[PDB]
RNA sequence: UAGCGGCGAGCGAACGGGGAGCAGCCCAGAGCCUGAAUCAGUGUGUGUGUUAGUGGAAGCGUCUGGAAAGGCGCGCGAUACAGGGUGACAGCCCCGUACACAAAAAUGCACAUGCUGUGAGCUCGAUGAGUAGGGCGGGACACGUGGUAUCCUGUCUGAAUAUGGGGGGACCAUCCUCCAAGGCUAAAUACUCCUGACUGACCGAUAGUGAACCAGUACCGUGAGGGAAAGGCGAAAAGAACCCCGGCGAGGGGAGUGAAAAAGAACCUGAAACCGUGUACGUACAAGCAGUGGGAGCACGCUUAGGCGUGUGACUGCGUACCUUUUGUAUAAUGGGUCAGCGACUUAUAUUCUGUAGCAAGGUUAACCGAAUAGGGGAGCCGAAGGGAAACCGAGUCUUAACU
C-alpha cells in the first residue's frame, strides 16, 4: 500500500544521469538530458557504428586509388587485373599495405598491371 | 449477483437440447397481415449463430 | 536416529500445494507494469451500471400474450421408478428419498422415464403407454 | 499398511483416511490461500472518501490569473487532501466449495511417511492444568518445538500447550490442513476417530 | 416475477415456502363469592453484574559492546510464551500474565417479599351510529381512474344492528372466511461529542487530523470568515572548567566530556540543484542543439616490449533539443526547466466462454443451526425432452381438412 516511489526514484534518474561526460550544462545536471540527449546518444550511436564500416572503406580505396595509380594503372583498373586468379584475390584492409611494404605493394601493382589482360 | 435482462426472457427464453435457445419468429403479425398467404406460417421459431451470442446471458439455471 | 549435524527432516506439513490456474487477473489496482487506465481506456462509460444502450429496445420487439398453468406445476412422479423408495406400498403421495414429487401438489401423471419396477401396485392416478406398458410387470391400477 | 516403525506403541493403524489421493497442488493451494481469508467479518481500509474536508467548493477563478485551472480541493492532485479511488473495507473471504474444501488433506501419512502420521494417545495422566513436565510427553517421540499438533479430540486439559509457537492442540473436528501442514508431525493420535470418509481429528 | 408507467424513463407486489421470536388480555355490568391471579410505585433480602482491590510462577554464567534482553554453555516455570517496560531483541529483572479470591456502602436486571392501588373467579348478561356505505375534491395502497377492489379522508349526506354486517381486486348469484366502529401488550432497528479495553497486509513530519510542537495559535479580514510554517545531540548533559585571537563582539583554535563533537546545541543519516579551492589536459584566427564516429598529443598508470587502462581532448565526416498538437512531423504542430516521492483497467454481485479440479445422469446447496472454516440444512437453482401462441401432445410435435 506504498508506493513510496521514493524507493526505484533515485535509481531511475541516477542511472540515466550517468552521462560521465557531462557533455554541456543541463546535459548532465537535469533529469532533461536522459530521454532528450542520453536517447540521442543511443541513436546517433545506433547508426554510426553500422555506417561506418564504409566510412573506413571509402578510406582504404581513397589511399589505394592514391598508391596504386602512382606507379601506373588507377584504382579502376587495378582491382580489376587483381580480379583475374583462380586464388589470387585477397580482399583490400589489409590493402593499406601502402604504408607498411610498398615493395609488396608495388609487387602486388604488378599482379594487376601486367594482369590486365 | 448477475441480473438477467428480463426483456431477452420474455422474448426468446428457451433452451434446445443444447442451448441456443430456439427465439421465436413472425413478423407483420398482429398489424399488416392482410397480405401475403403461404409466405406467413408461423411454423415454430428458430434461433441463430451470428447473433446467437448476443442473446446469451439471461438463464443460468433452469427456468421458464 | 536424528543426526546431530543440526536440522531436522522428517515430513509433517508447512503446506498443501494448490487449487488450479488463475488467482488474479492482475488487479486490485492498476499499478506497475503496462499502465492500466480502466474506464476501459476510451472515455465513454466510466463508472460501472452504465449499461449505455438499454437492452429492451431494439431488442424489445414483439411480445406475445401469454398466462399461466395454475397447476403449481403438476410434477411427474418420475423417472419410472414406482415402487422402491417409493415406499414399496406403490401409489404415491409424498415421503420419498431418490424420486419424490415434492408435496404442494394437485395431480401427477408420470411419464416413463428410467429403469422400473420388479413390483408396482402403480397408482398416482396418472398414466402414459410409457407407464402402462413399462410398469405392467406389475400391479395395473390408475383410480381416481 | 503400517505407518512405519512406532516408538513406544506396538505399531500404528490402517485406516482409510480417504482413497489416499497424491496431492495435485492446484486444489489445496486454493483452499490454503482461501482459507488466509475466512474470519475477515471486516478489514480497516480506513483512510477513504475522495471527499476529504471538501470545506469548500472552487474558488479560484478559472480564466486569467495566469496559469491556473483549478477547481475543487478533495482534488487528487492537491497535496492538500483528497485520495483519489479512495479504498474501502470489503470482504476479501472468498468462499470454497464443500467438496473442494474436503479434498485432498492428509496426504501426509504416505509423503510424510518417515515423519508424520502418528498414533498414540491424548495423554490421560496430565495434571490438572500441568504444561511444564509435557517435555516427559514431548519425548514420547521426540517431537517438541519441532512444532507438531494433537488431534486427541477432547476439550481436556491437554490445551495446556502454551508457547512462543510450538505444540498446538485443536485437537479436534475443528481443524483445517492449513495447520496440519504448518507443523512439523501432527500426531494424529486421536485413535479410532480416524475413521474412513470421517477421518476428521 | 405479477402488475403499474408520456406502458417513456422508471416504479415494483403478494399468495405461498424456509427461519428469529413466540403470550395474549381488559372496559363496554350486575349478582354471588369476595382484598384471590395480574400489573404499577415503593422499603427489604438473595443471586449475578457496575463502581476501589488481592495473591499470582521460574536464570546463572561467560563474550562483544557505553550499555545485554543479543552470541555460546548449561538450568528451571508454564491452566502463565497477550502485551508493555527496562541503556541493542527477555517466559525466569519490573508491570502484568492463566488461574484463584475479594464489597461499608451505592446501584442494573432478575427472582422473592411486605405496603399501597389494582382486581381474580363463577353465573347470567351486554357486544363500540354521524359510524358503515355513498356523491364531490384529494391523499394512501407496487397500481399515474384505469374496468380499479381496498385504506384515510376535506366537504355534503347517511343504514342494518347476529336467521345481522365486512371481505374474497369492477359487478351479481352461490360458497367460504371474519366481526369493523374502544383500549393495553414481552420478545429486534439508527447514531457518536464521550468512556475503558483491544485490533489493523492504516500513515510515518509535503504522509497521517488544519494541528505529533503553547494551532484554530501566528498571520490575513470591518466582519462573517479564512488559516500556517514548525519532530530527532547523546546512553548519559558528561551541554565543552580552563587557555588563546577578538569589540570583556561574532566567530574560531586548543584543551577536556564522550565510543564517537567527522554527535557542540545550525547538533542522527545527510542526497540533488546551486557555490567554491586544488590539480591533469584542452583553450585567445575561430562559426551553429555542443554530441557521435575517427583521432594525434599531453598528464598518470601498464607490463621482463608486446602496441594497452584512466582523464583530457587539437584536427576531421556527420549533424536544427524534448513535449504537445498537427497533413506538416527534424518539423517552425502538442507536452515536458531538472531531480525525488505520489499519479490511471480496481471492486462488488450477476451472466457467458476458456483452462483446471471434484463428482456424474446426476451436480449443488441458500439462509440458518452449530461440539463454526467441520458436520448438519437439498427451501431451492441447473441438466438428463422437446414441439406449439396455448389447451395440449410428447421423441415427437407444430403446420394443414391432410393421414404427405
Ligand atoms: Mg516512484
Ligand atoms: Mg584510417
Ligand atoms: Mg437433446
Ligand atoms: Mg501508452
Ligand atoms: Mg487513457
Ligand atoms: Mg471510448
Ligand atoms: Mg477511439
Ligand atoms: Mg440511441
Ligand atoms: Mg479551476
Ligand atoms: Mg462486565
Ligand atoms: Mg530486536
Ligand atoms: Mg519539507
Ligand atoms: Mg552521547
Ligand atoms: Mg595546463
Ligand atoms: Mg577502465
Ligand atoms: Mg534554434
Ligand atoms: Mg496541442
Ligand atoms: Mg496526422
Ligand atoms: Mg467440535
Ligand atoms: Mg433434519
Amino acid at each position: 500500500a506504498r508506493v513510496k516511489r521514493g524507493v526505484i526514484a533515485r535509481a531511475r534518474h541516477k542511472k540515466i544521469l550517468k552521462q560521465a561526460k557531462g557533455y554541456y550544462g543541463a546535459r548532465s545536471r537535469v533529469y532533461r538530458v536522459a530521454f532528450q540527449a542520453v536517447i540521442k546518444a543511443g541513436q546517433y550511436a545506433y547508426r554510426d557504428r553500422r555506417q561506418r564500416k564504409r566510412q573506413f572503406r571509402q578510406l582504404w580505396i581513397a589511399r589505394i586509388n592514391a598508391a596504386a595509380r602512382q606507379n601506373g594503372i588507377s584504382y579502376s583498373k587495378f582491382i580489376n587485373g587483381l580480379k583475374k586468379a583462380s586464388v589470387e584475390i585477397d580482399r583490400k584492409i589489409l590493402a593499406d599495405i601502402a604504408v607498411f611494404d610498398k615493395v609488396a605493394f608495388t609487387a602486388l601493382v604488378e599482379k594487376a598491371k601486367a594482369a590486365l589482360a | 449477483p448477475k441480473i438477467k435482462t428480463v426483456r431477452g426472457a420474455a422474448k426468446r427464453f428457451k433452451k434446445t437440447g443444447k442451448g441456443g435457445f430456439k427465439h421465436k419468429h413472425a413478423n407483420l403479425r398482429h398489424i399488416l397481415t392482410k397480405k401475403a398467404t403461404k409466405r406467413k406460417r408461423h411454423l415454430r421459431p428458430k434461433a441463430m449463430v451470428s447473433k446467437g451470442d448476443l442473446g446469451l446471458v439471461i438463464a443460468c439455471l433452469p427456468y421458464a | 536416529m536424528r543426526l546431530n549435524t543440526l536440522s531436522p527432516a522428517e515430513g509433517s506439513k508447512k503446506a498443501g500445494k494448490r487449487l488450479g490456474r488463475g488467482i488474479g487477473s492482475g488487479l486490485g489496482k492498476t499499478g506497475g507494469r503496462g499502465h492500466k487506465g480502466q474506464k476501459s481506456r476510451s472515455g465513454g462509460g466510466v463508472r460501472r451500471g452504465f449499461e449505455g444502450g438499454q437492452m429492451p429496445l431494439y431488442r424489445r420487439l414483439p411480445k406475445f400474450g401469454f398466462t399461466s398453468r395454475k397447476a403449481a406445476i403438476t410434477a411427474e412422479i418420475r423417472l419410472s421408478d414406482l415402487a422402491k423408495v417409493e415406499g414399496g406400498v406403490v401409489d404415491l403421495n409424498t415421503l420419498k428419498a431418490a424420486n419424490i414429487i415434492g408435496i404442494q401438489i394437485e395431480f401427477a401423471k408420470v411419464i416413463l422415464a428410467g429403469e422400473v419396477t420388479t413390483p408396482v401396485t402403480v397408482r398416482g392416478l396418472r398414466v402414459t403407454k410409457g407407464a402402462r406398458a413399462a410398469i405392467e410387470a406389475a400391479g395395473g391400477k390408475i383410480e381416481e | 499398511m503400517e505407518l512405519v516403525l512406532k516408538d513406544a506403541q506396538s505399531a500404528l493403524t490402517v485406516s482409510e483416511t480417504t482413497f489416499g489421493r497424491d496431492f495435485n497442488e492446484a486444489l489445496v493451494h486454493q483452499v490454503v490461500v482461501a482459507y488466509a481469508a475466512g474470519a475477515r467479518q471486516g478489514t480497516r481500509a480506513q483512510k477513504t472518501r475522495a471527499e476529504v474536508t471538501g470545506s469548500g467548493k472552487k474558488p479560484w477563478r478559472q480564466k486569467g490569473t495566469g496559469r491556473a485551472r483549478s477547481g475543487s480541493i478533495k482534488s487528487p492532485i492537491w497535496r492538500s487532501g483528497g485520495v483519489t479511488f479512495a479504498a474501502r473495507p470489503q470482504d476479501h473471504s472468498q468462499k470454497v466449495n464443500k467438496k473442494m474444501y474436503r479434498g485432498a488433506l492428509k496426504s501426509i501419512l504416505s509423503e510424510l511417511v518417515r515423519q508424520d502420521r502418528l498414533i498414540v494417545v491424548e495423554k490421560f495422566s496430565v495434571e490438572a492444568p500441568k504444561t511444564k513436565l509435557l517435555a516427559q510427553k514431548l519425548k514420547d517421540m521426540a517431537l517438541e518445538d519441532v512444532l507438531i499438533i494433537t488431534g486427541e479430540l477432547d476439550e481436556n486439559l491437554f490445551l495446556a500447550a502454551r508457547n512462543l509457537h510450538k505444540v498446538d492442540v485443536r485437537d479436534a473436528t475443528g481443524i483445517d490442513p492449513v495447520s496440519l501442514i504448518a507443523f512439523d508431525k501432527v500426531v494424529m493420535t486421536a485413535d479410532a476417530v480416524k475413521q474412513v470418509e470421517e477421518m476428521l481429528a
